[PDB]
RNA sequence: GAUGUUCAAA
RNA sequence: CUGCAUGGCUGUCGUCAGCUCGUGUUGUGAAAUGUUGGGUUAAGUCCCGCAACGAGCGCAACCCUUAUCCUUUGUUGCCAG
RNA sequence: AAGGCGGCCCCCUGGACGAAGACUGACGCUCAGGUGCGAAAGCGUGGGGAGCAAACAGGAUUAGAUACCCUGGUAGUCCACGCCGUAAACGAUGUCGACUUGGAGGUUGUGCCGGCGUGGCUUCCGGAGCUAACGCGUUAAGUCGACCGCCUGGGGA
RNA sequence: GGCGUAAAGCGCACGCAGGCGGUUUGUUAAGUCAGAUGUGAAAUCCCCGGGCUCAACCUGGGAACUGCAUCUGAUACUGG
């Protein structure tokens, strides 16, 4: 059938909503064409930054964008001369002043976005699919995953016929809405077919 | 422990002739009203020896498991075995209680951690909800394995009641390689039991005797040990 | 001191509404050396957690068999299931003579000198049944002659 | 309780 | 332009009660068993039996609303005194 | 013996089995060729012909319907005497002999004191064993001996 | 090596030739077995050597060719 999105059900129960501020209709839909115009910048001249989360909070004072990139060393380089640069394009978008949080990812392999593209890269780079997959469910697991599954579907390897391939170890409790799931989606540009690679992370209740 | 000890109590009696087992012919005296009679001449000599073997065995302290989860022998066995300060299974026996020892050690550190937790255990957080189905959960871990909850380990010595009845339990102890003494009859039949003890199981003082015999042997051991 | 020897792997399949399920069964031979030896067949999704379930099971499983020296008490006739083995004992020196899934079950085993030709089916989970078989069927001297109550006379 | 033919290969 | 190259999304049976696994046992084996049967339940819900013993995903519960009480606040709402 | 054999009565006739003894004295077992018997359909000649029923005809059905369904209907089915020599003629299991745990029947004898014993045939379940498995299992496909028939990839055949 | 179902029990029976044959004693010694003797050419093969520088090659001796025939003996079984 057809499955709710994990963080959407339980997004007031427990996930953190990406954009945490407070409008009225005058600007509400401006400020989420902003948030779209930061986001879709950051990820693209940051794609090999391995950023994983953007959130973003709105006083009426300034624009504050926490990113939880796996490496800090590459998003701030040296002495902070791209992450300035960063505020100085990113500010320009919201016309309000900039404030960058940089967040410290310790744990990637239990990180859902981070797993996703690293396996959409892999597909892009022709790794075999069925290997990627379990590499990333073993690593998971090797660091403390309670739960994993991984699906990847669409023309795997250059196949005429689409098919879905899915690999769960452990406890994935979706429909207990107290259990915690780190949810996320990438999608493979492959030269054959576009390809989408789903992952669930199960990381305990409450 | 006779020949006249036996017959007084009626345990020669045997199943209808129609429903015997070939491989009881040694075992069997004669038919009288289609019902097979055991041979007290036959089993008491070789009883005996079974006994002694099972004071050889209770002299490297080991573990005696009773097994009769008959209804007739039911508080019989247990009482038996408690009397001994031995072990027993008494509600039903689970397949793989011995084979599978892993899974039935999980539940049993279960059953422990609920009899624990339930009476010694702070009551509080019971939200006046859980506290039945929990209570409830310990008795049925406490009948199924509670006569085998302190063992924590494989039985030294089997014993059984009846041996078509725990067919699977003396399955599971020829895997295992360990003894079986059972109390088979004319139906039974005493391929898997390595000491064979002829006489009816059927009769509630039958067995007593039987239990009680068993029970002095043990007893008989630990004490020349001490 | 424990010989591990994996006789035949191979991928089975059980079909579901969904299609194939593939899984991987292994057949191990464990032998100590002095006529000690089982065999044990395992079942799992990879080949790696198959091999260690059919050891464990060998390694149970295991059985003695009587041997004079590195060769056999006497000419053996093993069959299991369509599976005919034969076995004979060889000379010193002449090493082991048998089709491969046999030699495995000899070599672990202890067996050292030994000409051995399997009839009927090739299937090597068979033909290692019908060769324990064998194994099991060799008597020593000795069992004979307290069978028939013969102070070695033969020898 | 009427009738309902067929379907190259990968 | 091709949903018959795809992704994402969605309809459907259907909220249907199912889908499996670990170990044990069985069978040469593919596999089976549990998951069957007698009831029962909204339900693989639960119980008894039973070579099975447990476990997971689904079911339920957790989340939301309403039905009743208690406490706190009292404005912009309330009025017994 | 197999193919087979059902109202009753009579006539002629074959086999089987049980009981207690007399008698012969290995007279046996099996059998290539050979010979006899052998469902149904068919064939020959003479009958007989109610029903059924190939063929054939008409009606329907259907895209078509040389079929299925309906309404009819000849051979044939029946008899006598020949011929044919074939069947999934099957237990898909050649015949004779011995041995090898049991349990519930059916059916026909037969002794004993309501039961018990003892034979013949026959059905079901099932142990060991055997089997690739299904299964067979004292009526074996178990364990053996005698002899005969047959097989040796699928088609062609 | 097989023949219930993979290929494979004649449709069934009778029966000649043929194959096989319960049990005991005597006799024969046909089969059978033992001993002896003759033969089984050489080459080959195999073994232990020798000579070619080695090797192939060549060669000395032995083993083998246990097959056949006769003579003599045994008689447990089979056969008469
Ligand atoms: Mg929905
Ligand atoms: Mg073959
Ligand atoms: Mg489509
Ligand atoms: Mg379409
Ligand atoms: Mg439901
Ligand atoms: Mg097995
Ligand atoms: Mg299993
Ligand atoms: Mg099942
Ligand atoms: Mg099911
Ligand atoms: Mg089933
Ligand atoms: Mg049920
Ligand atoms: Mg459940
Ligand atoms: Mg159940
Ligand atoms: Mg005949
Ligand atoms: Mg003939
Ligand atoms: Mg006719
Ligand atoms: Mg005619
Ligand atoms: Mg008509
Ligand atoms: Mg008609
Ligand atoms: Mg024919
Ligand atoms: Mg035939
Ligand atoms: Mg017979
Ligand atoms: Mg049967
Ligand atoms: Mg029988
Ligand atoms: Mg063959
Ligand atoms: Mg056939
Ligand atoms: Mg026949
Ligand atoms: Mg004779
Ligand atoms: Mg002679
Ligand atoms: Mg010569």
């Amino acid at each position: 059938g057809q499955k709710v999105h994990p963080n959407g059900i339980r997004l007031g129960i427990v996930k953190p909503w990406n954009s945490t501020w407070f409008a009225n209709t005058k600007e509400f839909a401006d400020n989420l064409d902003s948030d779209f115009k930061v986001r879709q910048y950051l990820t693209k001249e940051l794609a090999k930054a391995s950023v994983s989360r953007i959130v973003i909070e709105r006083p009426a004072k300034s624009i504050r964008v926490t990113i939880h990139t796996a490496r800090p060393g590459i998003v701030i380089g040296k002495k902070g001369e791209d992450v300035e640069k960063l505020r100085k394009v990113v500010a320009d978008i919201a016309g309000v002043p900039a404030q960058i949080n940089i967040a410290e990812v310790r744990k990637p392999e239990l990180d859902a976005k981070l797993v996703a593209d690293s396996i959409t890269s892999q597909l892009e780079r022709r790794v075999m699919f069925r290997r990627a997959m379990k590499r990333a469910v073993q690593n998971a697991m090797r660091l403390g995953a309670k739960g994993i599954k991984v699906e990847v579907s669409g023309r795997l390897g250059g196949a005429e016929i689409a098919r879905t391939e899915w690999y769960r170890e452990g406890r994935v409790p979706l429909h207990t809405l107290r259990a915690d799931i780190d949810y996320n989606t990438s999608e493979a540009h492959t030269t054959y077919g576009v390809i989408g690679v789903k992952v669930w992370i199960f990381k305990g209740e409450i | 422990v006779s020949m006249r000890d036996m017959l007084k109590a009626g345990v020669h009696f045997g199943h209808q002739t129609r429903y015997w087992n070939p491989k009881m012919k040694p075992f069997i005296f004669g038919a009288r009203n289609k019902v097979h009679i055991i041979n007290l001449e036959k089993t008491v000599p070789m009883f005996n020896e079974a006994l002694a073997e099972l004071n050889k065995i209770a002299s490297r302290k080991g573990k005696i498991l009773f097994v009769g989860t008959k209804r007739a022998a039911s508080e019989a066995v247990k009482d038996a075995a408690l009397s001994c300060d031995q072990f027993f299974v008494n509600h039903r026996w689970l397949g793989g209680m011995l084979t599978n020892w892993k899974t039935v050690r999980q539940s049993i550190k279960r059953l422990k951690d609920l009899e624990t937790q339930s009476q010694d255990g702070t009551f509080e957080k019971l939200t006046k909800k859980e506290a039945l189905m929990r209570t409830r959960e310990l008795e049925k871990l406490e009948n199924s394995l509670g006569g085998i909850k302190d063992m924590g380990g494989l039985p030294d010595a089997l014993f059984v009641i009846d041996a078509d009845h725990e067919h699977i339990a003396i399955k599971e102890a020829n895997n295992l390689g360990i003894p079986v003494f059972a109390i088979v009859d004319t139906n039974s039949d005493p391929d898997g039991v390595d000491f064979v003890i002829p006489g009816n199981d059927d009769a509630i003082r039958a067995v007593t005797l039987y239990l009680g015999a068993v029970a002095a042997t043990v007893r008989e051991g630990r004490s020349q040990d001490l | 001191e424990l010989q591990e020897k994996l006789i035949a792997v191979n991928r089975v399949s059980k079909t579901v509404k969904g299609g194939r399920i593939f899984s991987f069964t292994a057949l191990t031979v464990v032998g100590d050396g002095n006529g000690r030896v089982g065999f044990g067949y395992g079942k799992a999704r990879e080949v790696p957690a198959a091999i260690q379930k059919a050891m464990e099971k060998a390694r149970r499983n295991m059985i003695n068999v009587a041997l004079n020296n590195g060769t056999l008490q006497h000419p053996v006739k093993g069959v299991h299931t369509g599976s005919r083995v034969f076995m004979q004992p060889a000379s010193e020196g002449t090493g082991i003579i048998a089709g491969g899934a046999m030699r495995a079950v000899l070599e672990v085993a202890g067996v050292h000198n030994v000409l051995a030709k399997a009839y009927g089916s090739t299937n090597p989970i068979n033909v290692v049944r019908a060769t324990i078989d064998g194994l099991e069927n060799m008597n020593s001297p000795e069992m004979v002659a307290a069978k028939r109550g013969k102070s070695v006379e033969e020898i």
